[PDB]
Parts: C-alpha cells; sequence; structure tokens
RNA sequence: GGCGCUGGAGCGUCGGGCCCAUACCCGGCCGUCGCCGGCAGUCGAGAGUGGACGGGAGCGGCGGCCGGAGCCCCGCGGACGCUACGCCGCGACGAGUAGGAGGGCCGCUGCGGUGAGCCUUGAAGCCUAGGGCGCGGGCCCGGGUGGAGCCGCCGCAGGUGC
C-alpha cells in the first residue's frame, strides 16, 4: 500500500475525466497521526490570539 | 486500512452519538447502528447495508464493490427487493452467504430487513 | 361459627438494648409460656388485622375497612414461649400490644 | 397495549430514598445536593449511629438492571426523526424521550415515526 | 428383543442398592452377555398439476421464518432436576388414612368435619362430610389446610367410583370467546350449576358411607357440629 | 478421510474413558486400603493398652503428632511477636483453623500464641468433616473449593496424592509430604461455636477456652463447623 | 476482620502504552494477541517493552 | 442507672437454657485488587495432546476363496458476540484525619470542529403535592410562567463549583 501509488484521473470542468492521470503523490501514503495533528493544531491555534487583561 | 481508520474514527466521528450511557453510529451502511469495528459501514473493504426503499415498500440492499475503494460515486451497488418477507429474507441470506460477502453480518442484515418490512406493513387497530 | 385462630400479642421487634431490627417481630401467644410448647406454632401463618378509612377489596367478599398484613411464625424466642414472626411488610409500631392471629393454616397434625 | 421489553427482570434498588446533605434541613442556604462532610468533629462523617447516611459504592445498582426505567426499557434522548432510527435495532430494550425543547409539530412526526418503527416513547402525548 | 426384567438390585436406602458391583455382575450373568460388534422427510414431492408446470414440486415442510425480531434471549443452561408438577411424588401425612375425620380450616366449609376417602393424583385429598350432615359434597381439599383427628371409620371395601379424578373436580370456565371489549355485561353463567352426574356420584358415595357413620354412637352429631376455639382451650395442648 | 477421522476420535475418546475408569478403580482401592490401615491403628492402641494392663505395667501412647489450631481472639491490639507467629500459622482471622504438625519448634510457636488460640489433637472424624465440608485448595493463589479429585491431582499428584482420601490420609497420618498437602489447603474458615464458648480470655484448664485442650478440640470442632 | 496489609495490593506497572500513537497501539494489539496465544516468552518481553516509556526505551547505537 | 429487691432482683461457688455487634459462617449485589487470566477460531465444519505419505509384510469386521476410496446435502440452513480504550471468567479484599493519586456519560463560561442539531406551532431563565434515572456529583422528561435565543458530541482555554 505505502509503496504502491495508483493513478488519479484529472477531471475536466464538466465533471468527467479528461483522460489525464497523475501518479498519487507519496505524501498521501504518509503516516496518519491524529495525535500529532491535534497537538500541532492545539499549539498553533494559540498563535493568532490577541491579549486581554 | 480498516483497523487504522477505525483507530482514527473510533471516538472522533461526525456519525458518533454518545448519550444516556449509550453510543450509536449513524453512518449509512451500519447494520444495528452501533459504534463498532465490525459494524462500521465506512472503514471496511466490503460492506452491506439494508435500507427502506424510496417508496414505502420493499428494501434496498447496498453492497460495496471491490474495485473503486477511493471512488465513492461508484463504490456501492444498490438493488431493490420488493418481494414477500420470506423471499426477501432468502434473497438477502443468499447474497451474504453464497457470495461469502461478509458472512458475519448475515443475521444483522436479515433482522434489519425484517424490521424494515414490519415497519412498512400497515398499522393495525 | 368460631374463633379458629390462636390469640397472640405483638410484644415488640427483635432488638438489642439500643438497636431495633424491625424486619422481624416478637409475638406472645396466649397460653404458650414455655419454649418447648412453641413447636406446634412454628411455620403457622399469622395475620395483623386492622381497620382503616378507605375501602379495600376483600377476597371472596365485598370491599370493607378491613386490612391485613400477612406473616408467619419463624422460630421460638426466649425460654418463656416467645415466637419470632416475619411479615410481608414490617409491622407498624402502633400495633405493639395489639392482637395478632395465628391461623393454624399450614397444619402438621 | 404498550410495547413490551425483551426481558423484564425484577429491579432491586438497594436504597430508594435520596442522600440529603448534612444539615440541609436546618438551612435554606444549604441545598439538599450531597456534599461530603469534612469537619474535624463531624459525626455524619465519623458515621455515628442514627445519623445521615453517606453514599458509597456499596449502594450501587445491579449492572443488569442499572438505568432501567420501571417499564424495563432503557432511555435514550432524541431531538428529531433522524436520531430515532438508531433505535430501530435496539427496539426491544431502548425507548425514546423526545427532548423538552422540540416543538409540537415536530414531536408529532417523531411520535408517528416511532409508532411505525415499534419504538416506545415515554412521553408520546406531550404537546397537544 | 428381550422381555424387561425387574431391578434385581433391591433398594435398601435411596441411592444405594443392596448388592455390590461384582454381586450384581454375577446376578446379571454379565460374564455370558458380552457383545463386541455387529428418517424424517422434511420435503415431500407432490404433483403440482396443470400442463407444463414441470412434473411435480419438492414442497418442504416447516418453511423458514417470515420475520425475525430485532433481538432474542439466549437459551438456558440445563438443570438435571426440576421435574414438572405432574411428575412430583405425592406425600401424605401418616395421620391421614381413608375414613379419617378431618377438619377443614379454610374456604366456605371452614371448621367443618368431613370424611377422608383418598388422595388424588395431584396430592389433593378427596373428602365428603356427607351432604346430609354438614353440606360438604364430594370435594377436593389440601392436606396442609386440614387437621387430621383421631376418630376414624372403616371405609375399607367401599367403592369410590373410578371417574372421580382431578380432571373431574377441576373448575370450569366460560369466558371469554368471541368478545374482546366489554361494553355489554358478561356476568351470565356465573351461577355454577350442580351436574346430575355430580348428584348421582354424591348419592352413590353417601349411600355406603352413612351406614358406617351411624354404626358408631353420636358420630353424626359430631360431623354436624363445627370446630371452634373456646377461650380456655389451646391448639398446642389439644389432642386431635 | 471422514471415516478415518471418526475412527481416530472414537479411539481417543475410548482411551480417555478407559484411563478414567482405571484411575477411579485405583482411587476406590486406595480408600479401601486406607480404611484397613485406620482400623488397624485404632485396634492396635487398644491392644497395646490391654497387654500392658494384663502385665500390670503402663502403656504410654505416642505423643500426638498432629494438632488442629483455631484462632479464637480477634485482630485488635496484638503484640508483634504474637501477630508474627499467627501469620506464620496462617491464622489471620478469628475462627480460622489450621493443621499443625507437632514438634519442638511448632510447639514453642504455639506456646507463644497460647492466649490467642485453642488447639488440640483432632481425630479421624474431625479430619474427615473438616476436609469434606470446608476443604478449599490453594490453586494458583486462589481459594478453590475441592469439588473434584482432579483439582487435588493437578496440584499434588507429583507427591502421590490424587484424591480427597489421599489428602485426608496424609493429613491424619503425618506423612512425608505433609507440608505440601497442608499448605495446599486454604486455612479453614469456621463459623462461630454453636452453643457459645466458656471464656475466650482464659486458659482451658482454668475454665476458659484458650490454650491446649488435649482431645476436646473435637467437641469444639463439631460445634465450630 | 482480617489481619492483612493493603499498601502493596496494587502492583504499579504499565498495562498499556501511555502514548496515543495509533500505529503503536495497532502493533500492541498484534503482540498482545501473540503473547496470549503463543508460549513464546519473547513476545511477552516485546509486549511489555512496547508498553514502556521513552526513557525506558533508550536509543541503540549502530556501534 | 431507675423502680425496686430480703425462700433474693444481695454475697460466694457452680449447671442447663436463652438474648444480640457492622465480629464469624452461608448466600445475593456493588466496587477495588490479583490471575500482566480467557476471546482475532464469526472456525455449522472447526476437530487440535503430531499429522503426513510410500513402496515392506501382516492381522481384525462387512463386499464367493481374487475383491475397498467414501465426496454432507429429501432440507442450501444454523442465536448472540469482538465500542479489543471491548467483552467474559475465577479468587481475595473494602475503617480513615493530615496527605497523595485515579476516574468522573459530574457541573460553569468562552474558542476550533461536528450534530443537513433545537427554536415565535415558543429559546434561556424561573416555579411545581408531576414521572423517573444515577452510589454520588447531577441529569432527563411532564405542567405552568416567559418571550429570543440554546444545547449534545470530539478537542481547546479558564477570572470554573461556597
Ligand atoms: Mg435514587
Ligand atoms: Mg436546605
Ligand atoms: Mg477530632
Ligand atoms: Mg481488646
Ligand atoms: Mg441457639
Ligand atoms: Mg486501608
Ligand atoms: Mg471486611
Ligand atoms: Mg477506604
Ligand atoms: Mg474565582
Amino acid at each position: 500500500m505505502a509503496c504502491a501509488r495508483p493513478l488519479i484521473s484529472v477531471y475536466s470542468e464538466k465533471g468527467e475525466s479528461s483522460g489525464k492521470n497523475v501518479t498519487l503523490p507519496a505524501v498521501f501514503k504518509a503516516p496518519i497521526r491524529p495525535d500529532i495533528v491535534n497537538f500541532v493544531h492545539t499549539n498553533l491555534r494559540k498563535n493568532n490570539r490577541q491579549p486581554y487583561a | 486500512s480498516a483497523h487504522l481508520q477505525w483507530m482514527v474514527v473510533r471516538n472522533c466521528s461526525s456519525f458518533l452519538i454518545k448519550r444516556n450511557k449509550q453510543t450509536y453510529s449513524t453512518e449509512p451502511n451500519n447494520l444495528k447502528a452501533r459504534n463498532s469495528f465490525r459494524y462500521n459501514g465506512l472503514i471496511h473493504r466490503k460492506t452491506v447495508g439494508v435500507e427502506p426503499a424510496a417508496d414505502g415498500k420493499g428494501v434496498v440492499v447496498v453492497i460495496k464493490r471491490r474495485s473503486g475503494q477511493r471512488k465513492p460515486a461508484t463504490s456501492y451497488v444498490r438493488t431493490t427487493i420488493n418481494k414477500n418477507a420470506r423471499a426477501t429474507l432468502s434473497s438477502i441470506r443468499h447474497m451474504i452467504r453464497k457470495n461469502k460477502y461478509r458472512p458475519d453480518l448475515r443475521m444483522a442484515a436479515i433482522r434489519r430487513a425484517s424490521a424494515i418490512l414490519r415497519s412498512q406493513k400497515p398499522v393495525m387497530v | 361459627s368460631g374463633r379458629l385462630w390462636s390469640k397472640a400479642i405483638f410484644a415488640g421487634y427483635k432488638r438489642g438494648l439500643r438497636n431495633q431490627r424491625e424486619h422481624t417481630a416478637l409475638l406472645k401467644i396466649e397460653g404458650v409460656y414455655a419454649r418447648d410448647e412453641t413447636e406446634f406454632y412454628l411455620g403457622k401463618r399469622c395475620a395483623y388485622v386492622y381497620k382503616a378509612k378507605n375501602n379495600t377489596v376483600t377476597p371472596g367478599g365485598k370491599p370493607n375497612k378491613t386490612r391485613v398484613i400477612w406473616g408467619k411464625v419463624t422460630r421460638a424466642h426466649g425460654n418463656s414461649g416467645m415466637v419470632r414472626a416475619k411479615f410481608r411488610s414490617n409491622l407498624p409500631a402502633k400495633a405493639i400490644g395489639h392482637r395478632i392471629r395465628v391461623m393454624l393454616y399450614p397444619s402438621r397434625i | 397495549a404498550a410495547l413490551r421489553p425483551l426481558v423484564k427482570p425484577k429491579i432491586v434498588k438497594k436504597r430508594t430514598k435520596k442522600f440529603i446533605r448534612h444539615q440541609s434541613d436546618r438551612y435554606v442556604k444549604i441545598k439538599r445536593n450531597w456534599r461530603k462532610p469534612r469537619g474535624i468533629d463531624n459525626r455524619v462523617r465519623r458515621r455515628f449511629k442514627g445519623q445521615i447516611l453517606m453514599p458509597n459504592i456499596g449502594y450501587g445498582s445491579n449492572k443488569k438492571t442499572k438505568h432501567m426505567l420501571p417499564s424495563g426499557f432503557r432511555k435514550f434522548l432524541v431531538h428529531n426523526v433522524k436520531e430515532l432510527e438508531v433505535l430501530l435495532m435496539c427496539n426491544k430494550s431502548y425507548c425514546a424521550e423526545i427532548a423538552h425543547n422540540v416543538s409540537s409539530k415536530n414531536r408529532k412526526a417523531i411520535v408517528e415515526r416511532a409508532a411505525q418503527l415499534a419504538i416506545r416513547v415515554t412521553n408520546p402525548n406531550a404537546r397537544l | 428383543k428381550g422381555k424387561p426384567h425387574c431391578s434385581r438390585n433391591p433398594v435398601l436406602v435411596r441411592g444405594i442398592g443392596r448388592y455390590s458391583r461384582s454381586a450384581m455382575y454375577s446376578r446379571k450373568a454379565m460374564y455370558k452377555r458380552k457383545y463386541s460388534a455387529a428418517k424424517v422427510l422434511a420435503t415431500v414431492t407432490k404433483p403440482v398439476g396443470g400442463d407444463k408446470n414441470g412434473g411435480t414440486r419438492v414442497v418442504k415442510l416447516r418453511k423458514m421464518p417470515r420475520y425475525y425480531p430485532t433481538e432474542d434471549v439466549p437459551r438456558k443452561l440445563l438443570s438435571h432436576g426440576k421435574k414438572p408438577f405432574s411428575q412430583h411424588v405425592r406425600k401424605l401425612r401418616a395421620s391421614i388414612t381413608p375414613g379419617t375425620i378431618l377438619i377443614i380450616l379454610t374456604g366456605r366449609h371452614r371448621g367443618k368435619r368431613v370424611v377422608f376417602l383418598k388422595q388424588l393424583a395431584s396430592g389433593l385429598l378427596l373428602v365428603t362430610g356427607p351432604l346430609v350432615l354438614n353440606r360438604v359434597p364430594l370435594r377436593r381439599t389440601h392436606q396442609k389446610f386440614v387437621i387430621a383427628t383421631s376418630t376414624k371409620i372403616d371405609i375399607s371395601n367401599v367403592k369410590i367410583p373410578k371417574h372421580l379424578t382431578d380432571a373431574y373436580f377441576k373448575k370450569k370456565k366460560l369466558r371469554k370467546p368471541r368478545h374482546q371489549e366489554g361494553e355489554i355485561f358478561d356476568t351470565e353463567k356465573e351461577k355454577y350449576e350442580i351436574t346430575e352426574q355430580r348428584k348421582i356420584d354424591q348419592k352413590a358415595v353417601d349411600s355406603q358411607i352413612l351406614p358406617k357413620i351411624k354404626a358408631i354412637p353420636q358420630l353424626q352429631g359430631y360431623l354436624r357440629s363445627v370446630f371452634a376455639l373456646t377461650n380456655g382451650i389451646y391448639p398446642h395442648k389439644l389432642v386431635f | 478421510n471422514f471415516a478415518e477421522l471418526k475412527i481416530k476420535r472414537l479411539r481417543k475418546k475410548f482411551a480417555q474413558k478407559m484411563l478414567r475408569k482405571a484411575r477411579r478403580k485405583l482411587i476406590y482401592e486406595k480408600a479401601k486400603h486406607y480404611h484397613k490401615e485406620y482400623r488397624q491403628m485404632y485396634r492396635t492402641e487398644i491392644r497395646m493398652a490391654r497387654m500392658a494392663r494384663k502385665a500390670g505395667n503402663f502403656y504410654v501412647p505416642a505423643e500426638p503428632k498432629l494438632a488442629f489450631v483455631i484462632r479464637i481472639r480477634g485482630i485488635n491490639g496484638v503484640s508483634p511477636k504474637v501477630r508474627k507467629v499467627l501469620q506464620l500459622l496462617r491464622l489471620r482471622q478469628i475462627f480460622n483453623g489450621t493443621f499443625v504438625k507437632l514438634n519442638k519448634a511448632s510447639i514453642n510457636m504455639l506456646r507463644i500464641v497460647e492466649p490467642y488460640i485453642a488447639w488440640g489433637y483432632p481425630n479421624l472424624k474431625s479430619v474427615n468433616e473438616l476436609i469434606y465440608k470446608r476443604g478449599y485448595g490453594k490453586i494458583n493463589k486462589k481459594r478453590i473449593a475441592l469439588t473434584d479429585n482432579a483439582l487435588i491431582a493437578r496440584s499434588l499428584g507429583k507427591y502421590g496424592i490424587i484424591c480427597m482420601e489421599d489428602l485426608i490420609h496424609e493429613i491424619y497420618t503425618v506423612g512425608k509430604r505433609f507440608k505440601e498437602a497442608n499448605n495446599f489447603l486454604w486455612p479453614f474458615k469456621l463459623s462461630s461455636p454453636r452453643g457459645g464458648m466458656k471464656k475466650k480470655t482464659t486458659h482451658f484448664v482454668e475454665g476458659g477456652d484458650a490454650g491446649n485442650r488435649e482431645d476436646q478440640i473435637n467437641r469444639l470442632i463439631r460445634r465450630m463447623n | 476482620g482480617v489481619d492483612i496489609r493493603h499498601n502493596k495490593d496494587r502492583k504499579v506497572r504499565r498495562k498499556e502504552p501511555k502514548s496515543q500513537d495509533i500505529y503503536l497501539r495497532l502493533l500492541v494489539k498484534l503482540y498482545r494477541f501473540l503473547a496470549r496465544r503463543t508460549n513464546s516468552t519473547f513476545n511477552q518481553v516485546v509486549l511489555k517493552r512496547l508498553f514502556m516509556s521513552r526513557t525506558n526505551r533508550p536509543p541503540l547505537s549502530l556501534s
């Protein structure tokens, strides 16, 4: 699975396939890590904050 | 993978209902509508679901095809059965058992089809 | 026709000096004043019969004011012929010093 | 008449009364909600005889009959019709309460759908 | 096949036979009875009839269920006892023998003295304090709710009719066929009717019970009177 | 292959049934032999005393080698040495009983905890009643009731003890594997003495209940369980 | 009353990883099954090491 | 301790009965701890404390002394389960200030997501001899009042519980 990369068809503006294919980028086989995503989201949502006192 | 996606969505899902010391799952293909790895209707490579027909007569048995796993527009095949109750249950039994298409959901699908038909028959006085 | 039940007195609950076990009651049967005479009454049904304000259904009869708390003699108590009784609900404390009927029902003679 | 549960065991409650807070009878400022006494001399905390009883785990209900209503069903709260079809396969052991804030015209539809699905509603005549 | 034999191992206490394993081996002659070595059609074929319907139909019996409930109950474990009530062994108190005068403690015949005839198949006693004496017909009673007195009449070699059984004395009910919602009163038939058969049976039994009652002095007055507890008398000191 | 596998399963089941039958016969005959041994000992003591009295001498019986020890006082306010010796005797609760093999070391241990225990010399009937009514084994650190002989066999079979009768024999006649057989048994959890005690705070010889009563421990046991 | 001491009743040990790493949890499931259904003590050791913390799983140098 | 008690309800020595503690024994239920216990076998055909082959030479029961391959099918069928952070089994245990730790589908306010959530056919708040749930913190539902907003779930953050 991780080493296997299918071909995704590119769809035209009319909704149907255009006959062109792109090999699946390897980033879509990266480890799905919800705990790391939650940690990064938690710590970066604090950076747009505005002080109150 | 099914187990990986289950570890992702076992507690974080928009189909998850946690109320009154009970838990439920409302994804489309969930027989028994319970939050469980066996009955989840999204994470498995093959799934079966039973719904009421568009008009209130018959059932729609939907099965997940093998090929288009990432293609949700063509990943499910829906067939409508509008026979008598015994024939409908026999058809569902044959679809699950003869095909060996998830034989662990056979009685769940049969019971759900029975519930749907019993709901569809006219009320009494 | 006749009385058909032995008279008893609700003497009190099973108790220590400063603790009271209301689930079981002590009955003083009239004429039974030794422990060895109590063997007849063991297991017999007993009834606390009283009256109230509202009518209640009477089995095999018309509704009336009579109400019953049923029970039975369980064992002997003391040397002087006390008996212990278990009732379906614990006897009210207003019944202390009042009549209990021992009904002879589960006869062994 | 009413829909019956799958099984109706004998529900045994170890305690039927409520655990009232110590000295909640003597003050209006003290609500009856249970609070653990932590005074140094507190006789209720020390468990003297004839006092207010303190809740503990020994009063816990049987796990088989925990959360059962007197009818034998177990309660689930629903807000619209869509949340009612989760009980379709839990029919014989779970009943539905329509939430208090659901409007009358919507709870009519919920009641009728539950009647179709043979689901029990504990408040089926609640806004009419 | 061979004719069944009796046990050949007499019981001396329940669960223990009189003869040992080897003794029973020799009594059975197991030394010469030594052995070494040597259905239901669910579907029926039926002629369907009609041209070109094929030959016949393989019609199965016990078709599969049309409906399945949403959930069921697991089956029970096995109990290796707990026989039904019709197979219980019936126990009778040693003080109750046929002809004994009993005292009814419950029912509308409370306190009356009746004559015991026989224990029925359900363990209920069949009694008759003859109807000409105290208005107690051939009637069932429970041995737990009677007092067995010491006075007896020899009712041996009297003929209790064979049809007098539990099914004979069982209560009969009418309601409620062809009637579900009660808008019109269904209190009819509440008058229980004494059957001519019952009257004939009562006459037949009493005709041979009464002469044995009259044979002993003032027993009939005893049977006419009812039992009561005087204030001075106590049942634990009373000899019955 | 269906007929072959049927034959294989039938042969295996029949071999297992034959093994069970042989083991049951062995248990039966061991119990018979133990009965013979018990009556031989009981008659031997009487016969020895009789010949001594005939000769005009005195026959002193062997000092009893088995004791039953029952803890009669509670767990409040116990000196550390008494508490330690009670833990070593496995008497951590009031009205707990344990079989103790008697020698100098164990006798001195009993003397230390004398005010807290009542002990004596059980007889064959007392041993039988204790093992049969209240016998529990310490199998995998769990208190398991001795409802089958397999429970004894799986824990003590390596010592030749395979049944309730073997356990009772090893306890009564203090055998080679008495330590293993006794530690296999969970300490007996006996009820309160029906009919009450005399005085739990004094010695038996002074009207109480503590200490060594020689063979009245059997009277105590009958009421105790 | 029973004369025992309760301060050592609860054994302090890792029964599961404190981490929420789903891949680690999946292979913990795998070795839980293997340790249960095999007689290999290697699987037991590996499972209990998978439970362990990072300081109890020090890095191993190539040398 | 009081009333009282003197052929004792006093003193000394003793007997038999009987009374009851949250103690002991049996049973039920709750929780904790232990077995780092069992379950991925949903395996109605799985069948396992060895099976395979593969020729040696032999018996034992049926196929006149030569003799042998079996595959489920008159039924096409067969409960539940396994949120594995789940479910199940067995055993022992349960006092607690100061203090420590865990769990909280206990509660408050706000934020990111989510509930094709709720709501003028009536939100919040409040009142209630109304119905219930939970050991409990608390919560849900009915009725009334009210008249415009509010809540569940997954995370996040506190000026968060008298
Ligand atoms: Mg409550
Ligand atoms: Mg208050
Ligand atoms: Mg203090
Ligand atoms: Mg002390
Ligand atoms: Mg007693
Ligand atoms: Mg402690
Ligand atoms: Mg305890
Ligand atoms: Mg504690
Ligand atoms: Mg503050």
